[PDB]
């Protein structure tokens, strides 16, 4: 199965707008997801990872994106923060694996990388696999929003990565593999 | 959708965005320090004028969220810290005054030269020329040349603007609701709003009075011993019963008596602990200076430090093409990336102070995770206090014997300790009166009860009746000797040190507590003992998110300053000193006067 086009990318998508490609019809070696990297963590919640290739499942969609290294943690059922609430959120009934490496040296630049978005504010929680990539002013004030202001302020927020960063503020690339299982 | 969700909410977005121009800021500033050169200098303005662009915007949006209905304590402090104003409350043409004459200060203490009578062409600068003068040479009147041509050259220069200086600040010090501008720097100690911990910033005078009280009796012993070793120095200049003359102390103002070791030290017969030889013998470099200090760190129950540190830091001299300034600094440049900025020289001075500096680092490693406003000490004296008691633990035979640079047999007695705790007092001890009596006379002048016209009358007397220190010439009220010191000519808060030299004891004897150390404390070793790491590191990642007064009590089990942790740390110099006093006065009169 094409694993490389997802792993091996020139440009992840952006946390707020994520990348989720279907993979069906076909058969699947999962050994090959370790040649891309060392990772940061591989860790599967609904399958034993030396079981994966003795599986077989209706769909696999492999959901994309770029977050930051103290940020790797809330890529789990039952987290919180930003990204686990605004961004992208996994169903506490999950079956798959979240896959995480460090990409330092391909994402971040001396003067800051800033085409990497994730959401901050937004009205309500996010369900299971939703996605938003609305840009509309959020209004944490009373009165009425008429673009930026006061109490009026962009919902989405850019990482500046750069390559000097600790560990815990530079890009990781996440790639999230939801197994599911249907007919057929 | 109430005010303080809203305050959250613009909080949280200050915080992302403060990160990002910080980075910036703190990051151009780095490069310009290891590496001199005019486009790092411009870049270095354009990051900081873009910063302070940003903070006066966000300070101005700030003033939208009252904190008369904030009930959540760190929100509160986080909008106090944007919402003062400072300079921003003057007129325009005061504010641009105020700068003129801060920059004015500042280029006069830096450039300000003397020239040797005579020769017009022989002029000295303060550093290098003028302070090994007062360092290193016993000539009574080279040394009060030295002093005199210092305090009129340019005390009478700074004078009329620190006049001036100090009617613009106390102007705006009054239009940020404080009573004076002694008031705004004694903001950064008060706790509002904590029940149980609260501290006046008025009470921060009655408790400096109250330790300096308690410190007297170890004090007058000190400056007696001196006395006396001095007099042989200079046989014909000082008074047996008198106070020492002020250009005679081994320092330009007399701020430390550390150089004054090589003429009072106790048993001058045996060696003071000097471990260079053995880092020099052993092929020792920068590295693993460094590298041991993290085995300190790391012994103790702290965490390594990062990937960042060891390919970012400057730690050896760059040579002679690239320009850097050699002034050991630790920097925090946000998001993850700790630095330290030192030209590492293989001597027993740089070890210790390598202990200092990632004394510092680990602290700012510890409350990294705390909101950006809070990164920093709980007050202005606990981030040196923390780096001062890492130098001090390092410093102990104890350490140097296991580390393997002192002599597996050496062996420790009494007079080593003496000379080793005289050396101590006389960089600890001899400097806190001086801070004291300066941080005092700046408040007594900022509130106004010193006429101008009394300047420098009040200002001798107060010497003489805190430090013990005489001036060897009358001045009248045309110079400013509290000007020029660095701390006073530069808009800066000197009680700083004062405040910092208690903090340092009272960690150190608790974590001796933690350590189950036996025996008297100066020899106390905290390596291993990762109960004392953890004890200390509950305080040192808290920032400012906690009133410093719990911040204290979660390490030393009380809330306010103290003074027991420091005498007991002297405690042999003491008992010694009142020995050897057992024939001489002491105290002192402060009638005598050099000139009289
Ligand atoms: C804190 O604990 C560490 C151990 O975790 C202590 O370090 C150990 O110190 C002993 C000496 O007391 C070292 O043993 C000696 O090693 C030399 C190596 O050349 C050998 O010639 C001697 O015969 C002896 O075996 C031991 O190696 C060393 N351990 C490590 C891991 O470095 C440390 O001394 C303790 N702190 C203090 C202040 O004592
Ligand atoms: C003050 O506000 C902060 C948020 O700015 C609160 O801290 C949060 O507390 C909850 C408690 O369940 C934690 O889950 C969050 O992770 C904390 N967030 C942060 C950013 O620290 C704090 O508890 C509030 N304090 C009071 C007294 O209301
Ligand atoms: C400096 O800070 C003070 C508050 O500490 C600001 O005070 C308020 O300013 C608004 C105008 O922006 C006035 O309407 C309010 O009456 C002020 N409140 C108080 C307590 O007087 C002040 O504005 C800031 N400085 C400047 C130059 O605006
Ligand atoms: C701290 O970092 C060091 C590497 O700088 C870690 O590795 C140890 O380094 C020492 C250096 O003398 C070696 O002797 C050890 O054998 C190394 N350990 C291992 C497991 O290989 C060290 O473990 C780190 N310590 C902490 C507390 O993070
Ligand atoms: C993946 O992202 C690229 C842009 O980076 C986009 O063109 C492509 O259609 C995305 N794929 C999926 C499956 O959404
Ligand atoms: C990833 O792609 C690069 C070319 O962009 C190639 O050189 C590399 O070998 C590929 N790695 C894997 C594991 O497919
Ligand atoms: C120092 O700054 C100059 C500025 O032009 C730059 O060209 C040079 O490479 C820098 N050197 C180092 C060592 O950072
Ligand atoms: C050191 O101890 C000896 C014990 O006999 C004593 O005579 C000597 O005076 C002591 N010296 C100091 C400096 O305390």
């Amino acid at each position: 199965c094409p694993f490389h086009e997802v792993f091996n990318a020139t440009r992840f998508a952006s946390v707020y707008a994520w990348n989720r490609t279907r993979i069906s019809n076909c058969v699947a070696d999962y050994s090959v997801l370790y040649n891309f990297a060392p990772f940061f963590a591989f860790k599967c919640y609904g399958v034993s990872p030396t079981k994966l290739n003795d599986l077989c499942f209706t769909n696999v969609y492999a959901d994309s994106f770029v977050i930051k290294g103290n940020e790797v943690s809330q890529i789990a059922p039952g987290q919180t923060g930003n990204i686990a609430d605004y961004n992208y959120k996994l169903p506490d009934d999950f079956t798959g694996c979240v896959i995480a490496w460090n990409s330092n040296k391909l994402d971040s630049k001396h003067s800051g990388n800033y085409d990497y978005w994730y959401r901050s504010l937004r009205k309500s929680k996010l369900k299971p696999f939703e996605r938003d990539i609305s840009t509309e002013i959020y209004q944490a004030g009373n009165k009425p929003c008429k673009g930026k202001g006061p109490n009026c302020y962009f919902p989405l927020e850019s990482y500046g990565f750069r390559p000097t960063y600790g560990v815990g503020h530079q890009p990781y690339r996440v790639v999230v593999l939801s197994f599911e299982l249907l007919h057929a | 959708s109430t005010i303080e969700e809203q305050a959250k909410t613009f909080l949280d977005k200050f915080n992302h965005e403060a990160e990002d121009l910080f980075y910036q800021s703190s990051l151009a500033s780095w490069n310009y320090n290891t590496n001199i050169t005019e486009e790092n200098v411009q870049n270095m303005n354009n990051a900081g004028d873009k910063w302070s662009a940003f903070l006066k915007e966000q300070s101005t949006l700030a003033q939208m969220y009252p904190l008369q209905e904030i009930q959540n304590l760190t929100v509160k402090l986080q909008l106090q810290a944007l919402q003062q104003n400072g300079s921003s409350v003057l007129s325009e043409d005061k504010s641009k005054r105020l700068n003129t004459i801060l920059n004015t200060m500042s280029t006069i203490y830096s450039t300000g030269k003397v020239c040797n009578p005579d020769n017009p062409q022989e002029c000295l600068l303060l550093e290098p020329g003028l302070n090994e003068i007062m360092a290193n040479s016993l000539d009574y009147n080279e040394r009060l040349w030295a002093w005199e041509s210092w305090r009129s050259e340019v005390g009478k220069q700074l004078r009329p603007l620190y006049e001036e200086y100090v009617v613009l600040k106390n102007e705006m010090a009054r239009a940020n609701h404080y009573e004076d501008y002694g008031d705004y720097w004694r903001g950064d100690y008060e706790v509002n709003g904590v029940d149980g911990y609260d501290y006046s910033r008025g009470q921060l005078i009655e408790d400096v009075e109250h330790t300096f009280e308690e410190i007297k009796p170890l004090y007058e012993h000190l400056h007696a011993y001196v006395r006396a070793k001095l007099m042989n120095a200079y046989p014909s200049y000082i008074s047996p019963i008198g106070c020492l003359p002020a250009h005679l102390l081994g320092d330009m103002w007399g701020r430390f008596w550390t150089n004054l070791y090589s003429l009072t030290v106790p048993f001058g017969q045996k060696p003071n602990i000097d471990v260079t030889d053995a880092m020099v013998d052993q092929a020792w470099d920068a590295q693993r200076i460094f590298k041991e200090a993290e085995k300190f760190f790391v012994s103790v129950g702290l965490p390594n430090m990062t990937q960042g540190f060891w390919e970012n830091s400057m730690l050896t001299d760059p040579g002679n093409v690239q320009k850097a300034v050699c002034h050991p600094t630790a920097w925090d440049l946000g998001k993850g990336d700790f630095r330290i900025l030192m030209c590492t020289k293989v001597t027993m001075d740089d070890f210790l102070t390598a202990h200092h500096e990632m004394g510092h680092i680990q602290y700012d490693m510890a409350y990294a995770a705390q909101p950006f406003l809070l990164r920093n000490g709980a007050n202005e004296g606990f981030h040196e206090a923390v780096g001062e008691i890492m130098s001090l633990s390092a410093a102990t035979p104890k350490h140097l014997k296991s580390i393997g640079l002192l002599s597996p047999d050496f062996q420790e007695d009494n007079e080593t300790e003496i000379n080793f705790l005289l050396k101590q007092a006389l960089t600890i001890v001899g400097t806190l009166p001086f801070t004291y009596m300066l941080e005092k006379w700046r408040w007594m002048v900022f509130k106004g009860e010193i006429p101008k016209d009394q300047w420098m009358k009040k200002w001798w007397e107060m010497k003489r009746e805190i430090v013990g220190v005489v001036e060897p010439v009358p001045h009248d009220e045309t110079y400013c000797d509290p000007a020029s010191l660095f701390h006073v000519s530069n808009d800066y808060s000197f009680i700083r040190y004062y405040t910092r030299t208690l903090y340092q004891f009272q960690f150190q004897e608790a974590l001796c507590q933690a350590a189950k150390h036996e025996g008297p404390l100066h020899k106390c070793d905290i390596s291993n003992s990762t109960e004392a790491g953890q004890k200390l590191f509950n305080m040192l990642r808290l920032g400012k998110s906690e009133p410093w007064t719990l911040a204290l009590e979660n390490v030393v089990g009380a809330k306010n300053m103290n003074v027991r942790p420091l005498l007991n740390y002297f405690e042999p110099l003491f008992t010694w000193l009142k020995d050897q006093n057992k024939n001489s006065f002491v105290g002192w009169s402060t009638d005598w006067s050099p000139y009289a």
